[PDB]
């Protein structure tokens, strides 16, 4: 019901929906479109935009950065995030070492033409770097005014808790958010492992791929449409997924969900996105969109949210048959 | 896990491994949901505003794998309360008592039948009636 | 008796009277006047000037900032303060999150054309932001040289103590002052809750609206004068207050106080302001003034202060009938 | 309140909730004005340069809601001083003594009348006069 919410228990307020730039910005769509998407989203109250040093080899940041500069939006009205792991072909250009966090964030900031990001993320865990080093580097970039907060992407609860304890041990800053994959076919981490962390140390979840890259949209009920992500050069692996035996099973379950959608008077994408927001532990869902129509439809997920009653939720769980055991 | 847990007992600091606590999961400390209430996220510790001396025995009970010995310096009534508090369970409590020299009296068989009860009470309990006396 | 005093127990020395800019600067008065007021005050030893990001949508800071630049006063001879909470229409432009404290203070500094303020305040408590985050942000702006000290406005003692303990816990900087409303008709917080804090943790009070926006001046004994704050567009609520049943009761009590004023040989505004300074716990009183006459009169409150004997104070308390129970 | 209070007893750190202390407000620790003197604003703690062992009992007295047991390791004279110090009051003191095995002797009735006193003193106190002896 509330459009805006705290990112975890931090004081940062984000819209429950954000717009990501993976695949699209500087890649699949034309910057004219990208501007259109952001403009559209910003005008609708969405204040969260997520990107990464790895998207389109840095061009996603360049495009996102240009739009913000061209539109003149007040920096204080935006929550920009960037995620760092793979920053180069060189050995020292990847990971969460102090060297790569500082250099990677600095280069993203340059591409974004921004003084700082609101949240910088560790794009994935790094077995090769002591937690202390990572936590001190993140704390460093925050103290340098290069970021307001930091978070973890793709970490386990155990690792997130390690960052938090290491932070308390050395008087550093703990992470405030984990960017986890979450959709009807990937529920385990958010619905079993993250809640404890939310209540115990305030770490919130900012989930991605709520439509499992388009799979949950229903657009693949009959095969791979032209110009769909599954058909893009480089995204075969997605294609293999859809068409796989497991893919077929998913699509069949989606047909069952459609009836739920109609009961609730919404489209499947809207239902799927609202479903991700049914639980407090999720602070925001990062959407993906290759055109304006998709974005305008997806934003409508907010109207569905109040209708997800326990009963409906149960019904879905039955259709899905994959509710994780607590 | 070997992730370390800090339990602050009225200022006295205790540390153990999470797997040491997880050993007994019916207990307050062994159950995430039960101890959640006492967690201080600012200091990464569970805080209990409770009697200090009793604790080692309580912690040692986990480290030892079951040994619940009352400290010599701690009154039996205060310790047993602490045991109750931390929810060590009825088994530990009984063993503790037994070792402490308290024998369960079990229960006394009852007549059920109204008459026997009526009679049996004034033939074995002078307490039961002024007449029984 | 001493014109200057320590702000709480900090080493910052302020005059017992300061000049605020709410309603007036960039709003009700003409910058020509504003310059006149500051000039007048500065020439009289007043070194404290208070403003806020919210006053006149930032114009109060612009005007105050211009005067300081035009007069060429040595920055080291001034104690400038600014208060931050509501900095914009956007969701992320209000509150005490790290994002808004840094961005809000940075924008005020830009409007003030100043490198830093001496004290930055939290304009009001923020339920939506962990104390730790706020205290770390304030400590951050101080370490960045954006502020010399920080304080709380409108917080409860409980909250002020929480900031202090959080500061000790993480080796951060505690607040040194609370900006509390204080006048003859609003005595409870200063005379019952703040003293403990003053003696226990050194936090001092810097009170505002010592004339309850003009109500205590006596100027409203006969109705709402033209050009009075109560008659300004946007200040109806004040008007409703004065004319209310409670307002009438106040005005009647003011007539009783006038006799005290004459006994002490001063005007009611002077008495009211000096009364605010009778207790050590109050470091300074922030005055408001829409013209030079008012300021020249109000400054005379300093001559009254030595005459507030216990007896007089008792007499006033009786007239007021609102002395809070300790 | 649950705001946390740290009491440092000669280096030994104790913590409790302010509402635990507020429970008894006539006491040193329970009265803001009385304990103010011992507050260290640099460390956010009240410091007492006092005997260490005695304290738990003193703190437990607040946590328990009234139980004042002398630690086995602490001499009765040192503990009673500590009790006096922390101003636990005459009630707690009496109960403590009683439980400690000291029975109040109350007071001895007095004659008032000069003569009886004059006489009664040498008939029941050999102490009273060399003649009484
Ligand atoms: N933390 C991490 O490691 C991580 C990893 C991956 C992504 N992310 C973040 O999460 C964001 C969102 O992820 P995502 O792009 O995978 O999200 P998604 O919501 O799962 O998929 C969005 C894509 O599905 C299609 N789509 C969306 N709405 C549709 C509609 N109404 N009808 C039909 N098709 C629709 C579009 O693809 P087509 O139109 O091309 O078919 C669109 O590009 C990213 O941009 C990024 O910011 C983070
Ligand atoms: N921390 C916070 O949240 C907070 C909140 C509010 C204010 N403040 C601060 O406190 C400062 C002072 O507050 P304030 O303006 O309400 O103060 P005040 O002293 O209560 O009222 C000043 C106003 O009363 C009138 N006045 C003053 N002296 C007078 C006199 N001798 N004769 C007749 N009228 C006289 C003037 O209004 P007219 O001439 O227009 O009638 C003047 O603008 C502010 O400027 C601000 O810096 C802080």
């Amino acid at each position: 019901l509330q459009f805006y919410r705290n990112l975890g228990k931090s004081g940062l307020r984000v819209s429950c929906l954000g717009l990501g730039t993976w695949v699209t910005f500087g890649g699949q769509i034309t910057d004219e479109m990208a501007e259109h998407l952001m403009t559209l989203a910003y005008d609708n109250g969405i204040n969260l935009f997520d990107t990464a040093e790895v998207y389109a080899a840095g061009k996603a940041e360049v495009v996102l950065g240009n739009i913000i500069k061209k539109k003149g939006w007040r920096r204080s009205s935006l929550v920009i995030t960037t995620k760092i792991f793979w920053g180069g072909k060189a050995e020292t250009e990847r990971g969460l070492s102090r060297k790569h966090i500082i250099e990677g964030l600095k280069a993203s900031l340059e591409r974004l033409q921004l003084e700082y990001v609101d949240v910088v993320f560790a794009n994935r865990p790094d077995p090769n770097t002591p937690m202390e080093e990572t936590v001190r580097a993140m704390t460093h970039v925050i103290n340098q005014g290069m970021a307001m907060y930091w978070g973890t992407s793709r970490w386990s609860s155990m690792e997130i808790m390690e960052a938090y304890s290491v932070a308390r041990q050395f008087n550093l800053i703990p992470p405030i958010c984990e960017q986890a994959e979450y959709h009807m076919f990937q529920r385990e981490k958010v619905e079993v492992q993250l809640p404890e962390l939310f209540h115990k140390i305030g770490v919130g979840a900012m989930t991605w791929s709520p439509l499992a890259c388009g799979i949950v949209s229903g657009k693949y009920d009959s095969g791979i449409p032209p110009y769909s992500r599954a058909s893009l050069k480089g995204y075969q692996w997605l294609k293999d997924k859809i068409l796989s035996e497991e893919g077929r099973r998913q699509q069949a379950k989606l047909k069952e969900l459609q009836a739920i959608a109609e009961r609730l008077g919404c489209t499947l994408p809207q239902l799927a996105i609202a479903w991700c927001l049914r639980n407090e532990g999720v602070s925001s869902v990062l959407l993906g969109a290759s055109n304006a129509e998709q974005l305008m439809e997806n934003i409508g997920a907010i109207q569905v949210l109040p209708k997800l009653s326990s009963s409906i939720v149960h019904e879905i769980d039955s259709i899905l048959g994959n509710k994780p055991y607590s | 896990s070997s992730e370390r847990v800090v339990i602050n007992i009225s200022g006295l600091r205790f540390e153990t491994q999470l797997k040491t606590l997880a050993q007994f999961p019916e207990t307050l400390l062994g159950d995430p949901k039960k101890r959640m209430r006492y967690f201080d996220p600012l200091r990464n510790e569970y805080f209990f505003d409770r009697n200090r001396p009793s604790f080692d025995a309580i912690l040692y009970y986990y480290q030892s794998g079951g040994r619940l010995r009352r400290p010599v310096n701690v009154p039996l009534d205060i310790f047993s309360e602490e045991i109750r508090f931390y929810e060590l369970g009825e088994e530990a409590m009984e063993m503790f008592r037994e070792d402490e020299g308290y024998i369960k009296e079990e229960e006394r068989p009852l007549p059920e039948n109204e008459f026997q009860r009526q009679v049996w009470l004034l033939f074995e309990y002078p307490e039961s009636s002024g007449p029984a006396r």
